[PDB]
């Protein structure tokens, strides 16, 4: 709420909330790291939706506390002091908080303080699923994690392996690039296309009405909100690029058909199926860290019926899929996202962009995101909500 | 040469009406007072449908970015629009509104 | 066009347009590089008046396109894809433009798009003269290049040689330092002074009335608009600097008389004659790149009747002039410009500066520039013009 | 004024001037360097309260001039040119000023200029005391230095030795951390505690009413204004830190009793007595350089009756006190100050901080400073005071 | 149980009086017009004394950071206050002011 | 040079300014505030601006260069960035004739 020039928001009537959501959507679950990255009694720091957080694993269970002391606002992490298994003590004046509920249970520098038991450090729900750590960056009782995950990600037999890193672009540029039907063009020379004999057109010549270009899901059995890209249902794949009638480029005429099932879901996770192989699936989140950066949380899923296949899958992942697909293919997406930063940096790109037919998919996402997000993260949420009268 | 849109009655002054055409791009009919006008429905600046925009006098504002055009001349009225809109001839013979199949030259 | 606080513009009633022209003057020709730096089929990038541009040479002729795709605003130069001699294809979604008129002629990702042939990427006129590349950063058919050049620069027998670099200061600070009569003082120890036996005073004691201090040219047949510094016509050159009556410094008593004819011309090019030698001339442009930087485009002119004389001149250029003059003399101008940045950075310097007699020349220029510039470049010109009704 | 959002200042009714004094208090004496750091005819640059200053020693006496030429506002220090013993000549157009009164006495570039003798560069009183250089960053005749110094610093036999450095935090965060009774917790592991057998509590359990927590001094005859921290007069020192009633940390049970007399004084100098040894005193200033940095001017005073004693003290200072106390003890104060930057950087921490009992001392200081400071330094003072008829 | 604070006339309209309780946290008694209310005196956001704050209608503004509470419900009316104030019912019998000994 | 012949009080309308050039000396500026006359140096003390080219608002003259200003009666600065007072010259009317002193007051 109130992150962009009001004159710009007034112009973008189709999706003002989305344009305002510079810092992301509050009250949604977000993956931030892999379970193996956080060990028992070893607190880890991270920034999510502009908020500095601390996550710890106690007796195997994860806990999340805002990494900002209530007293003078210092990050507790500057000098971690976990003096008892269930608490953390600020290094400055020793205010002590419980990981379980964030309650200020003790103050070593003044055991008689009236503040003890009268203040609470912000805590956020944390849940581990498929070896991934999700944090509910929101207030009140969280909804099922399924609401904020693409279909099949939580399937019992789905084996998830992935990678995570920080990318220098606002999260929305990442989301739009991923769901962009015509961005395939930047992948025409990827090693994966050749080395995995994939069929990859340069783009699509749309067919049918614009209503048929996408399929919006307003509610799943779990409250999921998303959009399916259906440009290929009535569209003509373009395999030969021409300029002035002359052929100047060709798509890839491989045998493997992939990525014919693409959908984007709130709070901002893409599902591409099948990819990068006919028997696999890719789920990737674009998690807001701050207004200029995001976590590019990539995961590849494959059904596995036993430890054998899982072991085999993990072997193929490390030896082929990770370097050839997650990196060899998706690396081009990273610099493409970075290339849009300047145009949207002053928020003017949201008004000056000139869209074409395939952008119906992006428009559908902006509208869906604007109508069904669970809250706009504001700078005030970061510093401290404010209200007068 | 002409297409039957609707009865001048169905349209309140200051309203827009989208006219779909088989085999062709949609058109937009505007009623400014008691006179009618028609242009392409698709905004020249992108893929927005002007029929979903807001009409203020003889100026239609696009719902996507706030660009605008004069529905009479089709000339851009507000940024970011820069490409003039295709205008079509409208006729109200006997309370019935008609729109030309092609843009007026 | 509102680039500065209205309170400040209201205070500087004599040259408000000039103070507002922080980004430079639009609708003028500007030199940005030398012909030999741009080769056939090798697009080159640069920023002029805040706008990212691309220049290419096709069949020997130069063409300039704005380096920003109409679609999602990325720079085409991130990954140059010139697929046919006369076009350039955006690396993202393959929108293709013609170099000669900027028209969107093809889109490889969707050859049926309604945008094809209906959109146009901004183009700017480009003209080569004296081995220098000039770009008309303006709209509509361009005026003659001569209007924006100092007298004699385009003379048939004038051999032009020079160098160009990027300097960290607003273009106006560079211009004023250059036209500043009394700043000669910073050159009192230049190696060119001794190594070229120059006569160089420390300053000037003014003589005559205000009007006599300069000659304003606003009636030039070529349309040229500029000012001549005539401080030395009625004054008395200072050769013995004194403090408390005691001589503490002396000017150069060499034999070679130089820089007795100095003039500044819109959009911002200085002419110093004769210099660095009694038989040469110096022409230098201070081209706006953005609010904090400018190109210091230096050129030295020397009449030459044949290829034989052109070499001798070139040799002395490389071995003497360029090293001893363009650098040995002008390097002090560079850090002098940089030294004024802080005072004018907040635009307060335009109000708090305390001028003295010789600045009458600067004032004349500010007024000339304010009255005869062809347009004020604005950030809106950079991002995309904005208007309503 | 105009340093902080008015909405925020309106919220902190108890100490608005203090919250507004981001650049420090004008019209007070401030130490900026040690005498031995400024040598004869060797001008030194420094920034105080946001103003660039030049200091020089001529015939042993110190003089201070604003490091900004009145002409085009460049720093004279870019290229110092002291043509004669009693003057400095701007390197640009040679305007010459006298160190003694800043009067523009000559202009080498124009001896006839009407500005000569009719302009004056800003000068500030400078005074050396106890080997420390104090500059009165104020207007008009300065008050006695004693007014802005803590008690005993100027005592005849008090030998002063110190260290100075630039710290990346606003000066107020430094002042509060130093006068903060409970911050003692951060020093529990300081090498000084063990290495000097110090008795050091972990904190304090306050006793008595509010007024008893401090002693506000505003009756001192020399005019000094400050506050004494009397928390330990009715409060129980904490030596056993507990969580859930269990001892997790104990204080130091050394034999040497120190720091039982702590006071903060305007403009912002702390006095800790006795420290770091029972026979010594510590006086430290947190001098505002700009909104984000300050000088951490540390001094240790010890009575000495002759050269033999002061020579011995110096050797002990260099071998023990400096590395063990000033660095070994206070280094933790430095990162503690830095840790509070983010919270107060947007000025929001002044509203969102959650204080507890011991902060009563800081509140007293905030109120004293707000009421007895001699003026709020503003950006206008830095660029040039403004006033419209 | 109940504590005699003072005579109703001892307080001018729109004023606040601090009530100290040995072995307990002080309370603040507010007089809004001719009505009386009572809450804990210590702001829940710090160590400020609400009795040294600004009363605007039925809302008390803390003197430290501008946080505020509705002296009738004890609920925060302005940031940065987030923890509800302890409220005590007040009784005015025969022009005499009495406040409950325990929150409720 | 004690009293300089300026013009007839009739040649100046209330609220106007007149520049008086002097041989071998800096110019003066004569201001008519109603039916009274005042004079100061013509050159702004903040730079090289001619105050006669400024704007007179009552008894306050505004410099055309940077917006600084002075009180024409006292010569004291009225608006930043001006800080140095102007020299004031006495003006007397003899036979409906305006005269300005050749030397400033003090
Ligand atoms: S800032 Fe954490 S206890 Fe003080
Ligand atoms: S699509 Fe209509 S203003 Fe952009
Ligand atoms: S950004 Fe250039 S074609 Fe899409
Ligand atoms: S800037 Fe110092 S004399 Fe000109
Ligand atoms: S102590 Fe009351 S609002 Fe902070
Ligand atoms: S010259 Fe008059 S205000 Fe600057
Ligand atoms: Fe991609
Ligand atoms: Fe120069
Ligand atoms: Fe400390």
């Amino acid at each position: 709420m109130a992150n962009v020039d009001e004159a710009i928001l007034k112009r973008v009537k189709g999706w003002a909330p989305y344009v305002d959501a510079k810092l992301g959507f509050r009250n949604h679950w977000y993956p931030v790291m892999f379970s193996k990255e956080i060990n028992e009694g070893e607190p880890k720091t991270l920034k999510l939706l502009g908020e500095n957080l601390l996550v710890n694993r106690i007796d195997g269970k994860l806990y999340c506390l805002k990494d900002r002391c209530l007293h003078r606002g210092v990050q507790l992490s500057v000098k971690v002091e976990c003096k008892t298994k269930s608490t953390i003590t600020c290094w400055y004046h020793a205010w002590t908080y419980r990981w379980e509920d964030g309650v200020l249970c003790d103050i070593l520098t003044n055991p008689t303080s009236a503040q003890i038991g009268r203040q609470k450090l912000k805590t956020y729900p944390v849940q581990e699923a498929k070896g991934c750590v999700f944090i509910y960056l929101g207030d009140g009782d969280p909804p099922p994690l399924a609401r904020d995950t693409p279909p099949n990600f939580l399937d019992d037999d789905m084996e998830i392996l992935g990678k995570n890193q920080i990318i220098k672009s606002n999260w929305r540029l990442a989301v739009e690039n991923g769901f962009d039907p015509s961005h395939i063009y930047i992948h025409k020379d990827s090693i994966l296309v050749k080395d995995n004999d994939l069929a990859l057109p340069l783009g699509f010549a749309p067919g049918g009405d614009r209503k048929q270009q996408t399929r919006v899901v307003d509610d799943d059995v779990v409250g999921r909100k998303g959009v399916y890209d259906l440009i290929g249902e009535h569209g003509v794949p373009v395999f030969e690029g021409t300029i002035g009638g002359e052929v100047v480029r060709e798509g890839a005429y491989g045998e493997k058909i992939v990525a014919n099932d693409i959908s984007i879901w709130l709070p901002g996770v893409l599902k591409v199926n099948p990819f990068p192989n006919p028997d696999m699936m890719q789920f990737e989140w674009y998690v807001p860290i701050d207004e200029n950066t995001h976590y590019y949380f990539q995961t590849l899923g494959k059904p596995c019926a036993n430890d054998e296949e899982r072991k085999k899958y993990e072997q193929e992942f490390e030896s082929k899929w990770k370097p050839m697909a997650l990196e060899g293919f998706n690396n081009d997406d990273i610099w493409a996202r970075e290339a849009m930063v300047d145009f949207y940096a002053d928020d003017k790109g949201w008004v000056n962009e000139i869209l074409f037919e395939s952008d119906e998919a992006i428009v559908a996402w902006r509208k869906l995101a604007s109508e069904h997000n669970q809250g706009i993260q504001t700078q005030a949420h970061v510093s401290g909500l404010e209200h007068h009268h | 040469i002409w297409l039957k849109v609707c009865a001048a009655s169905d349209m309140q002054p200051g309203t827009i009406r989208r006219v779909n055409r088989v085999g062709a791009a949609p058109l937009a009919v505007y009623r400014v007072g008691d006179q009618f006008y028609a242009t392409e429905d698709t905004c020249t600046h992108g893929i927005a449908s002007l029929s979903e925009g807001t009409l203020d006098g003889d100026v239609i504002e696009c719902p996507f970015h706030g660009g605008a055009f004069n529905v009479c001349t089709g000339m851009p009225a507000s940024s970011p629009c820069t490409v003039p809109l295709g205008v079509f001839e409208v006729e109200v013979k006997e309370g019935e509104v008609y729109v030309a199949g092609e843009k007026k030259l």
